[PDB]
């Protein structure tokens, strides 16, 4: 009788149809991305198009309910991710204007191809051959023509879509009751109603730089040290006082560092811990590398793998006869259905992406009794989170040893402890200040901080600033040097990086306190221990039904994001770091003296 | 005494098409020797929980009416088949009383009620005004008023259509694959009790 009522048995209602039509469409996307036919494409976008429809048409039933007169908090909780308008907000005209322009963005992308003057005859794709050259290539004139021609071509065809992309994103934030488009994505982290874990869109930026005003000493200091290895590489290009050069940082756009473990190795005497040989030596087909990470999660106390996820879950490339899509997802079709698609190889690194995954798929199978519209992570970070923690676990020595890949008689010694941590650190810690400088980038030119003819000049200046990254040369506005990346460019939130990382070394010290590890956090495992997988699931089953703060509480004991555990993991390397650049200088100028 | 006329299981246990949840079949049982031991032999069995009686002594304590329940529900809700319990399925489908004397049988069936397509002719009511009776059924598709404007026999907003098909798949998860259900009730009248299991000599 009263709407609270109505609220509900209309949820009910939405979320019988919405399983039923949710598990066609991820079928029909999963029988397109496991077998790539024209058949099969129009199946997922007919299923797809149904699925858009039906939000739409259960979104415009689902706001005559108002929101002020409903105390139950799951109902409220489903019903404003029910009531959101997204882009159905706008006008038709400017709706298919900005559809248009995210599309014409994501095909500028994808088939973006830049290559050599003079030579037009065929050219190079970004994916296949830009990637490699920035990668492997350590020829200066090399990397800076193939970043400057990328980055100038790139930006002279995506700057006035960028231009509109801002203005009618901002539009449709605006009308959607947000400040900016910025708010509209830091929305994923607001918690209100709860009392003593609420949380505020705007109180994220402040959490996000007092964490990294905490992360900013050892990231100077893994900077110094990586510049003084980039001497050696580049003898007079690199100044000692002043920034790196952009296009030196193994990456297109300097996201990741994990490409200069080559250069900028402790120790290169020392071998690394690969596991590869033994693999081969000893016949580890994909299925036993699947079998053996679900005897990891076993023995953490996690459930098994279901009977469908061993007989429809695709573990190995078919053949040449039929294509599919190689990247590594996990997929919950809903309806109990959960695949992983993963062309394995016999590798160490496909191992660990195989114990990632299966951590993502005990994610979503912990949830499958929430309601459907709660079943996803508390916020866009723990999802990734819980699976980086069981590539972390995999990863270590004692693990290894455990499952017979690395010999007993390895000594682990502080040396390949070391160089094993400042690989870690190139992929961990060097994302962090440039994920927080992008995003409050795009933070400020949502917000409209920003002028519009000042740009580059304030982008450049904060990866000065922040990063410690100097261009090569100077960039007018002609240029759209952000829009490079594959996040920015197709309408991705970046924050989610940053905070699955703090999360990610939280998630690891509250298991590895749970299962009493007597050491340094990097060489914990949560193998044998039900009581730290016990306090994982008590997280993992909440879903989205509890707010982000309240499932933290539940794991590490605190309701905000902490950068006390990635300090703390990384602290042997923190003193190696602080013993080596003794005769360096730790920071940067904003100067352009390298050039 | 030879044995002979059967109680006929055969035609409830092997039958080629069960019945909707909501639409229960139900088939009694009389005038014949039941013997209860081709379904002890059946391993498929998810569930053979008896209430009241022991499964060991079905075949001697004998009774006036047996009567056969027979549906075909999801995994998750084969626990709803028991006395005391709420569900869907209990308060608006299949509702058995607290003093339920009777065996509760259920096995998987996705060689026979599952398709590629979907199968879209089981089905299950969702909403309903009031809690069922026990062993009572409802077969009407009137629509349900939820809120308080009159419906007048049209479907859209605050007035849903009761009656949800289980849309079983092959592919589903094991709480969700269909599940065939048989509920055996024996009752005992002022009659002379003519079900009686076998003798021997
Ligand atoms: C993949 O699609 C092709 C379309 O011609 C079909 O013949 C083939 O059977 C499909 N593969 C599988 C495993 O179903
Ligand atoms: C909210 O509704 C759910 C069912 O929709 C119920 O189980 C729960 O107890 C309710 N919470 C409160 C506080 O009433
Ligand atoms: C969604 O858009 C409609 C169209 O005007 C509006 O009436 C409604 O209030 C919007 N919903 C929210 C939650 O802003
Ligand atoms: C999962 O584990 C249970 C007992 O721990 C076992 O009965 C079941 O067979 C296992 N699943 C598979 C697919 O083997
Ligand atoms: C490793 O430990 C030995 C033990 O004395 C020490 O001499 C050496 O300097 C240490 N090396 C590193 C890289 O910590
Ligand atoms: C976990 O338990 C198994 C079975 O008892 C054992 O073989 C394995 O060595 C254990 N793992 C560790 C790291 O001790
Ligand atoms: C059903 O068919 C099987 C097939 O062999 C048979 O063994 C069984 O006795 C039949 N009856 C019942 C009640 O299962």
């Amino acid at each position: 009788s009263t709407i609270e009522e109505q609220a509900k048995t209309f949820l009910d209602k939405f979320n019988h149809e919405a399983e039923d039509l949710f598990y066609q469409s991820s079928l029909a996307s999963w029988n397109y991305n496991t077998n790539i036919t024209e058949e099969n494409v129009q199946n997922m976008n007919n299923a797809g198009d149904k699925w858009s429809a039906f939000l739409k048409e259960q979104s415009t039933l689902a706001q005559m309910y108002p929101l002020q007169e409903i105390q139950n908090l799951t109902v409220k909780l489903q019903l404003q991710a029910l009531q959101q308008n997204g882009s159905s907000v706008l006008s038709e005209d400017k709706s298919k204007r900005l559809n248009t322009i995210l599309n014409t963005m994501s095909t500028i992308y994808s088939t973006g191809k830049v290559c050599n003057p003079d030579n037009p005859q065929e050219c190079l794709l970004l994916e296949p051959g830009l990637n490699e050259i920035m990668a492997n290539s350590l020829d200066y004139n090399e990397r800076l023509w193939a970043w400057e021609s990328w980055r100038s071509e790139v930006g002279k065809q995506l700057r006035p879509l960028y231009e509109e992309y801002v203005v009618l994103k901002n539009e449709m934030a605006r009308a959607n009751h947000y400040e900016d488009y910025g708010d509209y994505w830091r929305g994923d982290y607001e918690v209100n109603g709860v009392d003593g874990y609420d949380y505020s869109r705007g109180q994220l930026i402040e959490d996000v730089e007092h964490t990294f005003e905490e992360i900013k000493p050892l990231y100077e200091h893994l900077h110094a040290y990586v510049r003084a290895k980039l001497m050696n590489a580049y003898p007079s290009y690199i100044s000692p006082i002043g920034c790196l050069p952009a296009h030196l940082l193994g990456d297109m756009w300097g996201r990741f560092w994990t490409n200069l473990y080559s250069l900028t190795v402790p120790f290169g005497q020392k071998p690394n811990i690969d596991v590869t040989d033994a693999m081969v030596d000893q016949a580890w087909d994909a299925q036993r590398i699947f079998k053996e990470a679900e005897k990891f999660f076993v023995s953490v106390g996690l459930p098994n793998m279901t009977q469908g996820f061993w007989e429809n879950s695709m573990l190995t490339d078919p053949g040449n006869v039929q294509k599919a899509v190689c990247h590594p997802t996990a997929w919950d079709l809903g309806k109990g259905d959960f695949r992983i698609l993963m062309c394995t190889k016999v590798t160490m690194d496909d191992f660990l992406t195989a114990h990632h995954e299966m951590g993502h798929i005990q994610y979503d199978m912990a949830y499958a009794a929430q309601p459907f519209l709660l079943r996803n992570g508390a916020n866009e970070g723990f999802h990734e989170a819980v699976g980086e923690i069981m590539s972390l676990s995999a990863a270590t020595p004692k693990h290894l040893k455990s499952i017979g890949l690395l010999s007993p008689d390895f000594q682990e010694d502080n040396e390949t402890e070391i160089n094993f941590l400042l690989k870690q650190a190139l992929t961990i810690v060097g994302t962090l200040p440039f994920t927080y400088m992008l995003e409050k980038w795009r933070w400020m030119v949502f917000k409209g901080e920003i002028p519009k003819d000042q740009w580059m000049k304030k982008w450049w200046e904060m990866k000065r600033e922040i990063v410690g990254v100097v261009e090569p040369v100077p960039h007018d506005e002609t240029y759209c040097d952000p829009a490079s990346l594959f996040h920015v460019s197709n309408d991705y939130s970046f924050i989610r990086y940053y905070t699955r990382t703090l999360y990610q070394f939280q998630f690891q010290e509250a298991l590895c306190q749970a299962a009493k590890h007597e050491g340094p956090l990097h060489k914990c495992d949560i193998s044998n221990s039900t009581e730290a997988g016990q306090k994982l699931f008590n997280m993992l089953r909440l879903g989205k039904s509890e707010p982000w703060t309240l499932a933290l509480e539940n794991v590490v004991g605190a309701k905000n994001m902490n950068v006390r555990p990635l300090l703390n993991y990384f602290e042997p390397l923190f003193t190696w770091l602080k013993d080596q650049n003794k005769n360096s200088f730790v920071g940067w100028s904003t100067d352009w003296s390298p050039y | 005494p030879n044995i002979t006329n059967l109680c006929p299981f055969d035609e409830v246990f092997n039958a080629t098409r069960f019945a909707s949840v909501y639409a229960w079949n139900r088939k009694r049982i009389s005038n014949c020797v039941a013997d209860y031991s081709v379904l002890y032999n059946f391993a498929p069995f998810f569930a053979f929980k008896c209430y009241g009686v022991s499964p060991t002594k079905l075949n001697d304590l004998c009774f006036t009416n047996v009567y056969a329940d027979s549906f075909v529900i999801r995994g998750n809700e084969v626990s709803q088949i028991a006395p005391g319990q709420t569900g869907n399925i209990a308060d608006y489908n299949y509702k058995l009383p607290d003093d339920f004397t009777g065996c509760v049988i259920a096995w998987n069936s996705n060689k026979l009620d599952s398709k590629v397509g979907g199968n879209y002719n089981y089905l299950y009511r969702l909403f309903r005004k009031s809690n069922l009776k026990p062993f009572e059924r409802d077969i009407s598709t009137e629509i349900y008023q939820a809120g308080n404007k009159p419906c007048n026999g049209v479907a859209g907003f605050n007035c849903y259509f009761p009656l949800r098909s289980y849309g079983f798949r092959p592919t589903y998860g094991v709480g969700h694959q269909p599940y065939r259900v048989v509920v055996l009730s024996f009752e005992l009248l002022h009659a002379p009790a003519t079900v009686c299991g076998p003798k021997k000599s």
